[PDB]
């Protein structure tokens, strides 16, 4: 869950 | 031991230079995306476990953008200015229905920053404060984020009293908005809950992701 | 410049020596009376306004409360010792449906103050802190009372580093348990309006004339 | 109103 903010986080 | 005031600085300056609620909604998406960069930007966050990066923003997102916002609307006469380059009047707020919480931000957090000058070191720290919250749960390491918290509100009292040595109650006086925060953050948070209920109010993506459980 | 430590310690000393909800409650009004006199008791406060006096208090009673319990009940194991000498186990709390709350009290507050070991001076300070609340709606004088706060949050550092010197965090790290104590207040806030909603629960006079609006 | 509250701080 939560996609987007793990998406930002890694990048 | 490794908490300078200067970095915190650095964060604060790299990512900032009709009806009333939409335009609030959809500043908070477009600086939920910021305040990532902002994280990432802050001694030491990037190198706790992803799992745990999360948690933080997670828990403190909307406490972080509503000091954001607060500080940077000290300058407005009764209203607040958006990311988006929008300005809040206070009657456009009472005018929609949510007059109550509006004046709450303006009373508790604006004035107070603007009386007694707040800067943006001063902000950056107390929103990295916010940040590192070991209260959070599901923290697979409480106890780092605690060791980080007195990091950054070490160095603030070593800032304050150097800066501002003819006010010695200045550092609790910062620390002591944070229960303000607090509150409003968590009335903010109904708010959404409801508007999202209601149905009326478009939610973007980023915005409606945090209003997902838990 | 007018704010002893001693006063605040006495202020402490001077007030204290089947469903656990009902007993929770019958708790809390036991206190309120007891609250009154504490308040009295606390330097300046009985020289405010009525008035104000009693918006202080129907402003600040829930999070005045749970910190003195929450305080009394660092020597148990896994829950809270009520005024009326009664135990609240965290498994009672939670087969009563109010597991939640009853855990972010033992972790966020009764761990936290054992910890850290606070002391009754210590408490007694910060639930002055709590009481002088300058954000309170309806203060006739809210600078006097944002006085009162300060010279309250002076005498505390002062008292810390002087009988914690190894420990120059520490006034920090006591202010630092507001923000908790404020989210946990207004959390126990709405379960008490919710009892009285149900109808089920017996709620005390002096309980039910907090719960009065506004 | 606060009946009670009054009465106490009064006394
Ligand atoms: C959670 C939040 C975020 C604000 C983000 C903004 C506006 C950031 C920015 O512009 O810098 C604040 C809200 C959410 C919706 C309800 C609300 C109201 C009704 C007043 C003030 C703030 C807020
Ligand atoms: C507002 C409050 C006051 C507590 C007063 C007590 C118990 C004082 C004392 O015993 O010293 C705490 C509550 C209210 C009802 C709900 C509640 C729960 C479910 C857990 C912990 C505390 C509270």
């Amino acid at each position: 869950k939560h996609k987007i903010l793990h998406r930002l986080l890694q990048d | 031991e490794d908490m300078p005031v200067e970095r915190i600085l650095e964060a604060e300056l790299a990512v900032e230079p009709n009806d009333p609620v939409t335009n609030i909604c959809q500043a908070a998406d477009k600086q939920l995306f910021t305040l990532v960069e902002w994280a990432k930007r802050i001694p030491h966050f990037s190198e706790l476990p992803l799992d745990d990066q999360v948690i933080l923003l997670r828990a403190g997102w909307n406490e972080l953008l509503i000091a954001s916002f607060s500080h940077r609307s000290i300058a407005v006469k009764d209203g607040i200015l958006l990311a988006t380059g929008l300005h809040v009047h206070r009657n456009s707020a009472h005018s929609a229905g949510v007059g109550a919480i509006f004046d709450r931000v303006l009373t508790e957090l604006v004035s107070k920053m603007r009386d007694m000058q707040m800067d943006k070191t001063e902000l950056g720290c107390l929103r990295a404060i916010v940040l590192f919250n070991p209260d959070s749960k599901g923290l697979s390491n409480p106890a780092e984020v605690e060791a980080l918290r007195e990091k950054v509100y070490a160095s603030l009292e070593a800032y304050c009293k150097h800066k501002y040595p003819e006010q010695p109650g200045r550092f609790a006086k910062l620390l002591l908005r944070l229960p303000a925060l607090r509150s409003i953050g968590l009335k903010c948070l109904e708010h959404l809950f409801f508007f999202k209920l209601i149905g009326d109010t478009p939610i973007d993506t980023f915005l409606m992701e945090m209003l997902e459980a838990p």
